[PDB]
């Protein structure tokens, strides 16, 4: 089959930047003077959207900041001035020979200034405790870059192994992330301790920030 | 024109998948190709099958032998069947409509996809708990299988400041997720906040009021 290799596999660029991504096919996708390479954009959770067909033609309605070029084996997609909503994975795809094949994708992330998170802590609901388990949630909201550390403490004792984290995809308007960390304990174990705290480290914070509550 | 896939959800290993895609009725289907394209979780896109106006089929050799694509124009519907399912077959399956460029096809219209999960486990619906209260509030959607769950707030009227987190797979083998929103703290005693949770595999629809 025809193999498509995209470069780079990921990039970070600021709002306004000119972004170029490349696709190299393992053989020519030209036939009779035209080049059968298309490009798609896929935002998180959504289906792909056609941007460019036949190497250089914009699908009608696609914004004019997108353009494509190339021939034979070598193709490029350019975003002339990146917008925050352009965060997505971009795929090339050849329609020259069956089976039609896609590149592995290039993830475009927006670079922006560092922003410390705001931090919120939530005790388990009484409805969950009635059911036998306690989930304690620590939320880090609207921060950049993605890297952050959250450490749980229970009556001051540092915890490990009993929490799980989830991070949002980059936001399409402000280019920040949010993160949740959930500490999970039985109702019996939760009720044996008083102070629950989450301690957050991030580049935008000169020292760690703790949020806590007293059970009850 | 809209393409809407159905038939996703859990399928046993070794079993069969039967998907359908319903196309807006006004649309005429003959000048187009009709395709299935799949995306395993975290991976790229794989074209698997197509059909054209005269019933001619084409299959990716990666699955050829256990796949069939078919059409019922009387319902403006196309179908995919796959047999002998295995783990590589867990994926979002998209239907896509091809348009011509000089005799070849490009995928100009896509459905929104349906997740097929190949697993012997049972479906389980979530519990929904409040994360009570700029202020932050939310809903925790715990212990469901398979994916996905969708969350909206105030029936889709509240969108700014919403973050619905990707689900995490817990050690139990069940998923959990939370959805949070930051709102003006002054708006808290006056405005109602309801999280609308849907887990279609278990026919769970919950509208949970989150109060302070």
């Amino acid at each position: 089959d025809i193999q498509l290799t995209q470069s780079p596999s990921s990039l970070s660029a600021s709002v306004g930047d000119r972004v170029t991504i490349t696709c190299r096919a393992s053989q020519s996708v030209d036939y009779d003077g035209d080049s059968y390479m298309n490009w798609y954009q896929q935002k998180p959770g959504k289906a792909p959207k056609l941007l460019i067909y036949a190497a250089s033609y914009l699908e009608s309605g696609v914004p004019s900041r997108f353009s494509g070029s190339g021939s034979g084996t070598d193709f490029t997609l350019t975003i002339s001035r990146l917008r925050p909503e352009d965060f997505a994975t971009y795929y090339c795809q050849q329609s020259h020979e069956d089976p039609y094949t896609f590149g592995q994708g290039t993830k475009v992330e927006i670079k922006r200034t560092v922003a410390a998170p705001s931090v919120f802590i939530f005790p388990p609901s009484d409805e969950q405790l009635k059911s036998g388990t306690a989930s304690v949630v620590c939320l880090l909201n609207n921060f950049y870059p993605r890297e952050a550390k959250v450490q749980w403490k229970v009556d001051n004792a540092p915890q490990s192994g009993n929490s799980q984290e989830s991070v949002t995809e980059q936001d399409s308007k402000d280019s920040t992330y949010s993160l949740s960390s959930t500490l999970t304990l039985s109702k019996a174990d939760y009720e044996k301790h008083k102070v629950y705290a989450c301690e957050v480290t991030h580049q935008g914070l000169s020292s760690p920030v703790t949020k806590s509550f007293n059970r009850g | 024109v809209q393409l809407v896939e159905s038939g996703g959800g859990l399928v046993q290993p070794g079993g069969s998948l039967r998907l359908s895609c319903a196309v807006s009725g006004y649309s005429i289907t003959s000048g187009y190709s009709w395709n299935w394209i799949r995306q395993a979780p975290g991976k790229g896109l794989e074209w698997v099958a197509s059909i054209t106006y005269d019933g001619s089929t084409n299959y990716n050799p990666s699955v050829k032998g256990r796949i069939t694509i078919s059409r019922d124009d009387s319902k403006n519907t196309f179908y995919l069947q796959m047999n002998s399912l295995r783990a590589e077959d867990t994926a979002v399956y998209y239907c896509a409509r091809g348009s011509h460029y000089f005799g070849h096809w490009h995928f100009a219209v896509w459905g929104q996809g349906t997740l097929v999960t190949v697993s012997s486990a049972s479906t389980k619906g979530p519990s929904v708990f409040p994360l009570a209260p700029t202020a932050a509030l939310g809903c925790l959607v715990k212990d469901y299988f398979p994916e996905p769950v969708t969350v909206s707030w105030n029936s889709g009227a509240l969108t700014s400041g919403v973050h619905t987190f990707p689900a995490v797979l817990q050690s139990s083998g069940l998923y959990s997720l939370s959805s949070v929103v930051t709102v003006p703290s002054s708006s808290l005693g006056t405005q109602t906040y309801i999280c609308n949770v849907n887990h279609k595999p278990s026919n769970t629809k919950v509208d949970k009021k989150v109060e302070p």
